[PDB]
């Protein structure tokens, strides 16, 4: 139905980019 | 009454030194050999107080903490809060199921306040905690001679009219009258400012208390000789007391970043209350009763104050100064570390703070050639030629005849830090023999010392006979020293590279002009000079006894002259000419002796080699010094002697003609009369000292820079900058991170007022269009106190974008912190496309939802209510409460998804004032950072599980995150091309009003 | 030094005259660019949707449940003698109805018969533009027995025992699905379970259980429900005039005097419910007939 919204879908993906972009900032203010 | 009280302080001391010693004895009913009784002692001491300065007002700890919460800034927020509060009775009371945002809200601002206090506090405290673990006041016994007998007491049990006696070393306890002295030089330098060890007779010599020599002065050492005196002055009432309790009494002024901050607010609640008033009566115009539009007008005031700017312009503070902790610059203030970039006149200390206050060997005389030898407190300068034999003949009569010699301790100590026994001469003799002369230790034993003449209270000459143990000749050395008037009497040969010459005026002629030379240059000069003595007249065995004439005084062998003086430190000369080329005027104030002055200020630069005084256009053209007019004198030395009769107006004028002016024999008062003098300029003055003269100075003084060892502990307490290394750059190092912090404060400033636009304006046509709410309150935290928290203080870690030390000092009443300019750019341009860019997404999600962006006008009325739950859109479907609710609230998280991006080109813009993003280059790594965070952390608030539960923070769907992108975009290709045309047209309309 | 008003020299709230005519031109041009440009996004943003469908519809997944009385706290407060006490209440009847009277249903281009038992759904093409106004299927006041009559201008409704009828959530392209013949203990209900969306009330403690006595449905052809013969529905734009279904529900045996609630919860697949809002699927109201 269209009335369906894969909210887990978009969400895991919204978290796992919180996690890439946050490591690599971190990366980012260590650059040995 | 203590205005009477401060006034009888800030007047110079009176004394009743000059007295007969039978007059002084009957005043104070003491015996001059004896002293008094013990008992009479203990009557004084349980009658005015011990004798030590009453400790220093204590400062609990819960004084300053509460202190941290107040302020100016932590005002604005407080009585925000209040108002958040007092909105809040007003909603509660009034309305149905009333919403926990405006409570939520002044609860949070009163923890923005706390937080902010604990951390600057925590900060300001650790300068102090660091502090005191320098007052190293170890315990000094004083001799006093009471009941006829010596007797070793402590300080504090030293009372009023009684006999003293001191050793060369020991430190002076109280103020005392000398009435016997036999060879005794004090150190007034902590004191009054006299560089040079100033000797102490009994005969009363000088109107001036400071200038006689019959007293003894509170915290002065004894350099040499003994003396005795009678205490006159105790605890507080002492020189040095009465200026100590005066540099706690004097006020500390306002800082001008904390003026800057006054001004700051003067302009937010301008405009916040401005808006708010304004739309407060539109809102009656309309519908809302008086219920509500109180409520409105709360609500737009409490949003234009930037919540989160309390906290990233602390830290933003914070970190300069850490960095002027790394560079052992120590700031006990938290927002002093501005004060120095706005400083446009130093008033500098010459004895200890710009010199080294220790006299050092400054030229030679050798062959008719002046030697200037290495006078750097670190010894990292140039060294003259030491391959000849006049050079060593001269080096030899300065190490053996010479009454100086180290101390156990020093041995592992520098050659010139460590301590020397004896005239502040002979150490610094003894520490160029032992430093361009191999050692003075093996050097001087090798010649045996028969039988010595020290100096002479007339025809002061020291000389000595030794035993030459060459292998080649047998005759013995007699060696001589003294003042060049004394020594030309008794010399007839003069040395040169090896071999002996007659008294020749053609040469002889030629030492006098170097004599009036190094004479001429403000230092001490002396001569020495040495002879072989004919061991065919005196032989091996012979005992020189002195008494008669064994050696001939005249007929010697003169070597060379060997001036000295207190040298500047290392890197002083070069930090007056970057001060004077970032624009600050340089001012010399100091007690010490005019002739010295002057060749000091020439030697450092606040004195140009070519300008000349009144004095000296008057000695140019051998004419009376009343007929040269004061214009044709760009500097000029200004006495304390006629300091004393000067009036504001002509302090004044002298400031204003004279570019380049060198206060000497300034007492401590008039040095604070001079500071108060700029002051009334309105220029920002910053005070370098270290004696006690310079407490009064440097309290009043909008920032006082202190000598972390070389400086006096009153002074140090009263001022505001310490400088623990003593590094006199770290003045310019300070200079430079002050104008540093102060436009990236500009900048970071900028960067919070951008974000205010579009955080209003969804409230703001709330109102006006009645459409649904574009953006939630807990929304806005998410920014003002979660993502842009990284982005503002990364904005401190800004490099600069030209020579800061070039520009000229900020001007106080033109260049402010927050001008017209800034919040042209942040309130009316760059915050406007971010506020318009949020509406966009807003409308977007609501029409690809079924609400249409000209259906949602009007919709606020029934979408608002909490039980009509068939509100039809535009397709004509019926949404209910929290099925709309769920899509304002979806509607409110992307709308600060929004904001991060937009803040991504307004952080990259908010980088460079001036030059192109291309210029100045994003090198920032913190501040790359601070998009990566901002960016992840704002999809966190959204797609956490939980967000939309606790925050209300529902997920997006992914088209969101670029329905703010070309807004973003647009934003910086405005600013870089404004910024391009204030490049190439440096004039004025891309200049005056957009240019911040 | 707040004085700067004006001086000889020329100066206005802080600037020259002209300087504020500069700025003044200058905010104009700037602000006239960014509210074009705002206007030439938002454009696009409209050429992104279609007139016939709303591009994201998942936000309005479960249908809700409304009544007739919008009362201020779904809550039924009034004396069955006093007739001004219950006018807020028979106001927002007949003006909800007086779009069903037999009058406003007249032009059988745009009306369509449906039939007096309920059946199958009614689908008419796809949503495009290519046909034309599609018709709406009527229905008169006459299916909600008890609380329809043939009254004047004023329904002169229930005063003790009171009237309130139920309405599904009209949603584009939804299409009710009513529970298999396998119900899991759905509430006595009649076996016309293919097509009418079922709808049953109840209290919702031990006491409003007991309080509530008796309650009477009313629907089309008798059936407590939605018949099937109605959706879906194809926007305000191909469908105006549209007639949802109505169903009544009248409470017999109430205890006067005594506040009571009362959940009519509407069965079905494709009917979710939701623990945040009492309206998804469910509906509440908290009746009291004080005498
Ligand atoms: C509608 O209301 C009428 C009353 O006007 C009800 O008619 C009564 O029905 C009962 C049976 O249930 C009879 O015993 C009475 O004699 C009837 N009275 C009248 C005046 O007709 C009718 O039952 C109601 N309809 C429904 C479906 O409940
Ligand atoms: C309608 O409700 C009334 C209660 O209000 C029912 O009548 C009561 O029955 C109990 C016994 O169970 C008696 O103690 C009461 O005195 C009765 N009250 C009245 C007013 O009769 C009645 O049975 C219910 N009727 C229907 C059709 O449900
Ligand atoms: C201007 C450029 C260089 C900035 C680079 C960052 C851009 C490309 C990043 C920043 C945030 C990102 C979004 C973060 C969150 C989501 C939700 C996820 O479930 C799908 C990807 C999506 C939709 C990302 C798309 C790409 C995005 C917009
Ligand atoms: C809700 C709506 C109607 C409010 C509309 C407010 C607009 C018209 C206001 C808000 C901020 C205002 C600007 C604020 C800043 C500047 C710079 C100043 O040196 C002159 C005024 C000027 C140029 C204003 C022009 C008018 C302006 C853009
Ligand atoms: C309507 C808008 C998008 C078009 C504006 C054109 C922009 C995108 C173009 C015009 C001039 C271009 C710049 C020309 C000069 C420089 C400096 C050089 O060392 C690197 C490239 C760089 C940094 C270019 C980047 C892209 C640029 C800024
Ligand atoms: C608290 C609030 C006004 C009161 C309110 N609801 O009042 C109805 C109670 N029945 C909720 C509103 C919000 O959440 C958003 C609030 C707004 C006041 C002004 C606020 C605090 C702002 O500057 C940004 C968010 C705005
Ligand atoms: C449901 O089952 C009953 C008997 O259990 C039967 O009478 C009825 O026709 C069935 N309905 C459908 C739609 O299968
Ligand atoms: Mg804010
Ligand atoms: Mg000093
Ligand atoms: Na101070």
């Amino acid at each position: 139905d269209p009335f369906y919204y894969d909210y887990e879908t978009v969400r895991n993906g919204g978290l796992i980019f919180a996690a890439l972009a946050f490591i690599v900032g971190l990366i980012i203010i260590l650059s040995k | 009454k203590e205005r009477d009280m401060d006034e009888l302080k800030k007047e110079v001391s009176m004394d009743d030194h000059k007295l007969s010693l039978d007059e002084l004895h009957r005043k104070y009913g003491t015996d001059l050999s004896r002293g008094l009784t013990p008992a009479r002692a203990a009557e004084i001491l349980a009658r005015d107080g011990p004798n030590a300065l009453t400790p220093p007002p204590t400062t609990p700890e819960w004084v300053k903490f509460c202190r941290q919460l107040f302020g100016g800034f932590s005002m604005l927020l407080w009585i925000g809060a209040i108002l958040c509060f007092l909105a809040y009775g007003i909603q509660a009371a009034t309305e149905e199921e009333p919403q926990n945002d405006n409570l939520y809200l002044g609860v949070v601002l009163s923890a923005v306040v706390i937080i902010t206090g604990c951390f600057s506090y925590y900060q300001e405290a650790k300068s102090s905690k660091i502090m005191e673990s320098f007052k190293n006041m170890v315990p000094q016994q004083a001799l006093v001679i009471r009941n006829g007998e010596k007797m070793s007491i402590n300080a504090e049990e030293v009372v009023v009219g009684d006999l003293v006696e001191v050793k060369g070393g020991d430190r002076i306890p109280a103020d005392l009258r000398i009435i016997s002295a036999n060879g005794c030089k004090v150190d007034n330098s902590s004191l009054t400012g006299e560089s040079e060890p100033q000797t102490r007779s009994p005969d009363f010599t000088n109107e001036n208390p400071l200038e006689t020599r019959n007293i003894a002065f509170f915290s002065t050492n004894c350099v040499e000789g003994t003396a005795r005196g009678i205490v006159v002055y105790t605890g507080d009432r002492t020189v040095m007391g009465r200026i100590a309790t005066l540099a706690s009494g004097l006020e500390g002024g306002q800082t001008p970043i904390a003026a800057e901050i006054e001004h700051f607010i003067h302009i937010i609640t301008g405009v916040a209350v401005f808006l708010g008033v304004s739309f407060f009566i539109l809102s009656l115009i309309l519908e809302y009763t008086w219920l509500e539009a109180v409520i409105f007008l709360i609500g737009i005031i409490v949003a234009n104050v930037p919540e989160g700017l309390l906290a990233t312009v602390t830290v933003c503070l914070t970190l300069t100064a850490k960095r002027m902790a790394r560079k052992n610059c120590l700031v006990k203030n938290l927002e002093a570390v501005e004060t120095l970039g706005s400083t446009s006149t130093i008033c500098s200390d010459k004895t200890g703070t710009l010199t080294q206050n220790r006299m050092t060997v400054a030229h030679m005389w050798s062959d008719n050639q002046i030697h200037e030898a290495d006078t750097t407190e670190n010894q990292s300068g140039v060294s003259f030629d030491k391959t000849s034999a006049t050079w060593l003949a001269l080096s030899r009569i300065a190490g053996l005849c010479n009454r100086a010699v180290f101390q156990a301790n020093q041995e592992n100590l520098p050659i010139l830090k460590r301590a020397v026994a004896g005239d502040a001469s002979e150490s610094a003799l003894l520490k160029c023999i032992e430093l361009c002369c191999g050692s003075v230790k093996e050097m001087r034993e090798r010649y045996t010392k028969i039988v010595e003449i020290p100096f002479n209270s007339t025809n002061k000459y020291q000389l000595s006979i030794h035993k030459n143990p060459n292998t080649a000749e047998p005759r013995h050395l007699l060696v001589m020293k003294g003042a060049p008037e004394r020594i030309l009497d008794r010399c007839s040969s003069i040395l040169i590279h090896g071999k002996e010459q007659p008294l020749d005026e053609e040469l002889k002629d030629a030492f006098q002009n170097a004599y009036l030379e190094l004479g001429g240059l403000g230092e001490r000069v002396l001569g020495f000079c040495h002879l072989f003595l004919p061991d065919e007249q005196f032989p091996e065995g012979f005992q020189f006894d002195t008494d008669d004439v064994n050696f001939p005084l005249d007929n010697l062998c003169f070597v060379g002259l060997i001036s000295m003086i207190d040298p500047p430190r290392a890197a002083v000369p070069d930090a007056v000419g970057k001060c004077r080329s970032a624009g600050i005027k340089v001012i010399m104030v100091t007690g010490d002796h005019p002739i010295t002055a002057k060749a000091i200020a020439k030697g450092v630069g606040i004195i140009s080699e070519g300008n000349e005084t009144v004095e000296d256009i008057a000695a140019r053209l051998n004419i009376p010094v009343s007929q040269v007019n004061p214009r044709d004198a760009k500097a000029c030395v200004v006495h304390g002697s006629d300091l004393k009769d000067m009036t504001s107006e002509q302090l004044d004028d002298i400031l204003k003609y004279h570019t380049e002016i060198v206060f000497a024999r300034t007492s401590p008062q008039q040095k604070l009369i001079i500071v108060e003098g700029c002051q009334r300029q309105g220029a920002i003055v910053a005070v370098t000292g270290d004696g006690v003269n310079d407490s009064p100075a440097s309290k009043k003084a909008d920032i006082g820079v202190a000598m972390g060892i070389a400086g006096s502990d009153v002074s140090k307490q009263a001022a505001d900058m310490i400088l623990l290394d003593d590094n006199f750059a770290s003045i310019v190092t300070g200079v430079e991170e002050g104008r540093l912090i102060f436009d990236n404060l500009k900048k970071s400033i900028a960067y919070t007022l951008t974000s205010n636009i579009p955080e209003i304006t969804p409230f703001l046509i709330f109102i006006i269009a009645n459409i649904p709410l574009p953006l939630g309150t807990v929304t806005i935290l998410c920014i003002d106190l979660g993502t842009d928290m990284v982005p503002a203080i990364s904005l401190a870690y800004e490099q600069a974008e030209s020579d800061i030390m070039k520009r000229q000092p900020r001007n106080p009443k033109t260049d402010k912190l927050v001008n017209e300019q800034l919040i042209s750019m942040a309130y009316g341009q760059i915050g406007m496309i971010q506020a318009l860019g949020g509406f966009f997404t807003y409308f977007v999600i609501l029409a690809e939802n079924g609400f249409l962006p000209i259906h949602l006008l009007g919709l606020r009325v029934n979408w608002d209510d909490r039980w009509i739950n068939d509100v039809e859109d535009s397709y004509g479907q019926q949404w209910t409460y929290e099925q709309r609710k769920i899509v304002e609230f979806t509607c409110h998280t992307p709308f600060f998804v929004t904001i991060v991006v937009v803040q991504w080109a307004d952080l990259v813009i908010c980088k460079t004032r001036r030059n192109s993003v291309f210029q100045q280059g994003m090198k920032n790594k913190i501040l790359i950072f601070g998009l990566f965070e901002e960016t992840a952390l704002a999809a966190f608030l959204s797609y956490c599980p939980g967000m939309g539960v606790a925050l209300r923070m529902y997920p997006l769907k992914p088209t969101w995150w670029f329905c703010a992108f070309p807004y973003s975009l647009l934003i910086f290709v405005y600013d870089e091309v404004r910024k391009l045309i204030i490049r190439r047209r440096p004039g004025g309309w891309v200049e005056k009003e957009t240019y911040y | 030094k707040k004085f700067i008003w004006n001086s000889e020299k020329k100066e206005f709230l802080g600037r020259t005259g002209g300087s504020w005519f500069k700025i003044l031109l200058f905010y104009v041009i700037f602000y006239g660019c960014l509210a074009g440009i705002f206007i030439g996004t938002i454009q696009v943003m409209l050429l992104t949707i279609s007139e016939f469908k709303p591009t994201y519809q998942d936000r309005v997944a479960p249908p809700g449940l409304t009544q007739i009385p919008q009362s201020q706290k779904t809550e039924i407060s009034f004396r069955p003698n006093d007739p001004q006490s219950y006018e807020s209440y028979v106001v927002s009847i007949v003006r909800f109805l007086e779009k069903y009277k037999d009058l406003a249903q007249k032009d059988d281009m745009i009306f369509e018969d449906c039939g007096n038992v309920p059946s199958e759904l009614k689908e008419r093409g796809e949503y495009n533009n290519e046909r034309g106004e599609r018709k709406v299927c009527r229905f008169r006041l006459e299916w909600l027995g008890n609380c329809s009559g043939l009254n004047d201008e004023t329904y002169g409704y229930k005063d003790g025992k009171p009237c309130v009828i139920i309405k599904l959530n009209r949603v584009l392209g939804f299409k009710p699905k009513p529970p298999k013949n396998e119900s899991l203990e759905t509430y006595p209900v009649m076996k016309y379970n293919p097509y009418v969306l079922p709808v049953h009330c109840t209290g919702k403690r031990d006491e409003d259980k007991e309080k509530v006595g008796t309650m009477e449905y009313f629907g089309l052809g008798g059936y407590p429900g939605f018949p099937l013969q109605y959706y879906p529905y194809y926007g305000k734009l191909l469908q105006p005039k549209y007639l949802q279904p109505l169903m009544a529900v009248q409470f017999t045996n109430l205890t006067m005097d005594t506040e009571i609630r009362i959940e009519c919860k509407a069965y079905g697949e494709n009917i979710g419910y939701s623990e945040k809002d009492r309206f998804q699927g469910r509906f509440d109201v908290k009746i009291e007939v004080k005498s």
